[PDB]
């Protein structure tokens, strides 16, 4: 069964740098040394799940070496937009222990959005959850529309945050394929 | 049985002349492509000492004005993309050698970046210069050239495989030695001793023992390296004793813990080594080994070697000592 | 041990199959996240049964991105015909859900063969992918394609063994990913 939802707090952090640092070559095993670093990457942001401040989040997939999340699939009273930001920042402290070791330079890009989404499985393979929806269609373009260390969220998502005591920085007014003109802000850390 | 290991260093280190060496020890048309490398040392040498001498505090002079003019030839050949290396160049290149001030330039060389293999290839351009100039091993060892992107080289030592990676030492290149260090039998860290009293080529600033240490540290105390162990490699042991001789730069005045150290009582000397250099060489090693103490017991260990890479002689011995460390430990 | 265990294998010999909604950030602007979802379901039904059909292996499903890989996880010497088949039905397949539904729906299908990595990633959320140089070349020429047709490269017809007549494709003047890399691409009938 698909439910329905008011207000999902959808997540995608993206790391641009991978792409470029992936190779396939002999001394690599035809790039599967990369993907080993990969897992370690997700691997680690995955664990952050089991700390007691973020049991409200929920995985949805991964995207390539992109991680997607969001909360209020549950359901002070909007506090789940505001846990998801916090979330962003703990993947930040998880990809800058990965770059101390592996001798890096691989920077974090967030994307989040809230709004009505469809929770539940599609097709006729696997039981994979999934949610759908315009809500998370443009929380993916506040990702790939964004800027390097930053969390770039909506005009609406912004309102909120500062409720919650978060302040904002408008980038602009800038077209979103598919949507048009969109006004974003980015969250100050 | 099947070894892999991995030379990890900063920049300049060592690390692809060890792997030269394993060429020259265990493995064996070419020899005629290094002669454009090793001309480029050359002319690298020349210039970068000439065009610091009137950036110096305080600027060294010429003392044979007839070479200002050489002076002015060196340099309007600098950018050259494909130089040619008329005979010219390399009687311009020699006077200019053999003048007391671009000498003196030379002996506070500390404060630029300059190559290692100066000295001894403007020792014998007379040699370069002729036509049917051939390449000694020695030549092919001191030649320079940067490392970019990583190497693997396969040799055999009593029907026993050793799969040796080489990798760029430099900030940007560590990057990709990430991609080799699952499944490595052991560390091969190279260390230029004898760069006490320099700064490395990435900022002009942090000064490149410094750098070899933290950088040590870094590799150590890896998440990805916990049981694995590091051989030590206290490259450049030649160069260390000639500085440390020489007392033009004193050791204390950039380490000043120097000051408060003694030689070690299980200490073993050279047949013939000067006490000022045991002391030095083994305050150097010291350092690595406080490092090394404070963490991950039992899991790995580290064997410090004294070093000189250029001496084919001497990296057979620490070879064979490492084979016997591999063998003995099971790894 | 020190790298997390990775449940992932190298495979040669295999072709991957990318296909994706035109202007759909613009169609789920239109109607109710209900009906997307809906519409969206009856579509991916159908493939789902159609690639068992054609022998392929469906992998993920990103939104309106659709791809599945003929060759595994048992090797098939016929591999390259099946993605082919597969697009085939697809086609049709989205001609009669547009039908039924009064939805404005049309696909690319972007087709290429070579050697492709395979598993899992991370620690939870687990879902079988794949990555390689040649995977990315069929998303990008799904992303270069044309619009209801079957764009394949120079390497997928190597191993069509000439059994269906193509024109050229021009993916090098529609995707700066197939020029800038030298594709030779082209379009079955
Ligand atoms: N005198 C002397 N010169 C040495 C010694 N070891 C290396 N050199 C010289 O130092 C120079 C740089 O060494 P090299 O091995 O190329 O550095 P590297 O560590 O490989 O550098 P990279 O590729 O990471 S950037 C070479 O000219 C080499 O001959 C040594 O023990 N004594
Ligand atoms: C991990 C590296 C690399 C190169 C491997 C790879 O083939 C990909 O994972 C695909 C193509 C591939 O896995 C198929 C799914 C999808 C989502 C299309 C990927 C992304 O485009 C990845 O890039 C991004 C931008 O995450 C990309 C290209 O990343
Ligand atoms: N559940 C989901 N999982 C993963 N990605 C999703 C999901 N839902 C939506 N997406 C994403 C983010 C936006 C993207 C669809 O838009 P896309 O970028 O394909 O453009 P478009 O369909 O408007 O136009 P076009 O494909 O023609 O360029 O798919
Ligand atoms: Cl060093
Ligand atoms: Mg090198
Ligand atoms: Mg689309
Ligand atoms: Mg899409």
């Amino acid at each position: 069964y698909h439910q329905s939802y008011d207000c999902v707090c959808v997540m995608f952090a993206s790391i641009p740098d991978f792409k470029e640092f992936y190779t396939e070559s002999d001394v690599n095993k035809e790039g599967l040394e990369c993907l080993r670093l990969l897992n370690e990457i997700i691997a680690d942001f995955d664990d952050l799940l089991s700390k007691p401040k973020f049991s409200g989040v929920e995985k949805i997939k991964t995207i390539g070496s992109t991680y997607m999340a969001a909360t209020g699939l549950s359901a002070r009273q909007y506090m789940h937009i505001g846990t998801m930001v916090e979330f962003a920042y703990a993947l930040v402290g998880k990809l800058d222990a990965i770059n101390k070791h592996s001798f890096n330079d691989f920077k974090l890009r967030v994307g989040i959005n809230h709004g009505p989404v469809i929770a539940g499985v599609i097709g006729a393979q696997k039981p994979q959850y999934d949610i759908w929806g315009n809500t998370v269609n443009v929380a993916s373009r506040m990702d790939s529309t964004g800027v390097l260390d930053k969390i770039q969220v909506t005009e609406e998502t912004s309102l909120i945050l500062q409720t919650l005591g978060y302040t904002c920085t408008c980038r602009g007014i800038i077209n979103v394929k598919g949507k048009g003109d969109l006004k974003t802000y980015f969250v100050n850390t | 049985a099947t070894h892999r290991l991995l030379l990890l260093g900063a920049g300049e280190s060592g690390k692809s002349t060890i792997v030269k060496q394993m060429r020259i020890l265990h493995v064996n048309g070419e020899k005629a492509t290094k002669v454009q490398d090793i001309k480029n040392n050359l002319k690298e040498a020349i210039e970068t000492i000439v065009a610091a001498m009137s950036n110096l505090v305080p600027p060294v002079e010429l003392a044979n004005p007839e070479n200002q003019f050489r002076v002015d030839y060196i340099l309007s050949v600098m950018n050259v993309p494909d130089f040619d290396f008329p005979p010219e160049f390399y009687e311009h290149a020699k006077a200019l050698w053999e003048d007391e001030g671009v000498r003196a330039c030379y002996e506070r060389s500390n404060e630029y970046q300059l190559i290692d293999c100066a000295q001894y290839f403007l020792d014998k351009i007379d040699v370069i210069k002729q036509d049917d100039y051939v390449p000694s091993d020695q030549d092919l060892l001191r030649c320079r050239v940067l490392t970019s992107g990583i190497f693997e080289t396969k040799f055999q030592v009593d029907k026993v495989n050793f799969h040796m990676f080489d990798v760029g030492g430099q900030r940007d290149e560590r990057r990709k030695w990430i991609q080799c260090f699952n499944d490595v039998t052991a560390i091969i860290f190279v260390v230029a001793s004898s760069s006490y009293n320099m700064v490395i080529r990435e900022d002009n600033q942090t000064n490149r023992l410094q750098e070899a240490l933290n950088l040590f540290k870094s590799i150590w105390n890896n998440r990805w390296l916990r049981t694995i162990s590091v051989i030590l490699f206290l490259n450049k042991q030649d160069l260390l004793a000639e500085k440390v001789l020489a007392g033009k730069s004193k050791i204390e005045d950039y380490f000043p813990e120097f000051a408060r150290y003694t030689t070690p009582e299980d200490a073993t000397p050279e047949p013939g080594e000067d006490p000022r250099v045991t002391r030095a060489k083994y305050f150097i090693r010291d350092e690595f080994l406080r490092i090394s103490t404070a963490s991950g017991d039992g899991r790995h260990y580290c064997y410090p070697h004294f070093t000189c890479a250029v001496d084919t002689e001497n990296i057979r011995r620490v070879f064979n000592d490492c084979r016997d460390i591999i063998q003995r430990m099971h790894l | 041990m020190m790298f997390h265990k990775i449940y992932i294998q190298k495979h040669d010999n295999v072709s991957i199959l990318f296909a994706d909604i035109e202007g759909f950030t613009s169609l789920a602007s239109q109607c109710t996240a209900q009906e997307l979802v809906m519409t969206l379901n009856e579509l991916f039904a159908r493939f789902d049964k159609l690639a068992a059909e054609n022998h392929c292996l469906r992998i993920k499903i990103l939104g309106d991105c659709y791809y599945c890989v003929s060759g595994l996880p048992e090797a098939r010497a016929d591999h390259a015909h099946c993605c082919v088949e597969m697009g085939m039905d697809m086609i049709e397949a989205i001609s009669l859900v547009r039908e039924m539904t009064g939805v404005n729906v049309n696909m690319r299908v972007g087709i290429h063969s070579g050697r492709v990595h395979c598993g899992v990633l991370g620690l939870r959320k687990w879902q079988f992918d794949v990555w390689s140089n040649d995977v990315t070349l069929a998303n990008h020429m799904e992303a270069g394609g044309k619009a209801g047709r079957i764009h394949i490269t120079k390497a997928t017809l190597s191993y069509l063994n000439g059994d269906y007549e193509v024109e050229p494709g021009c993916g090098g003047e529609r995707n700066a990913y197939l020029k800038e890399h030298s594709i030779e691409t082209f379009l079955i009938l």
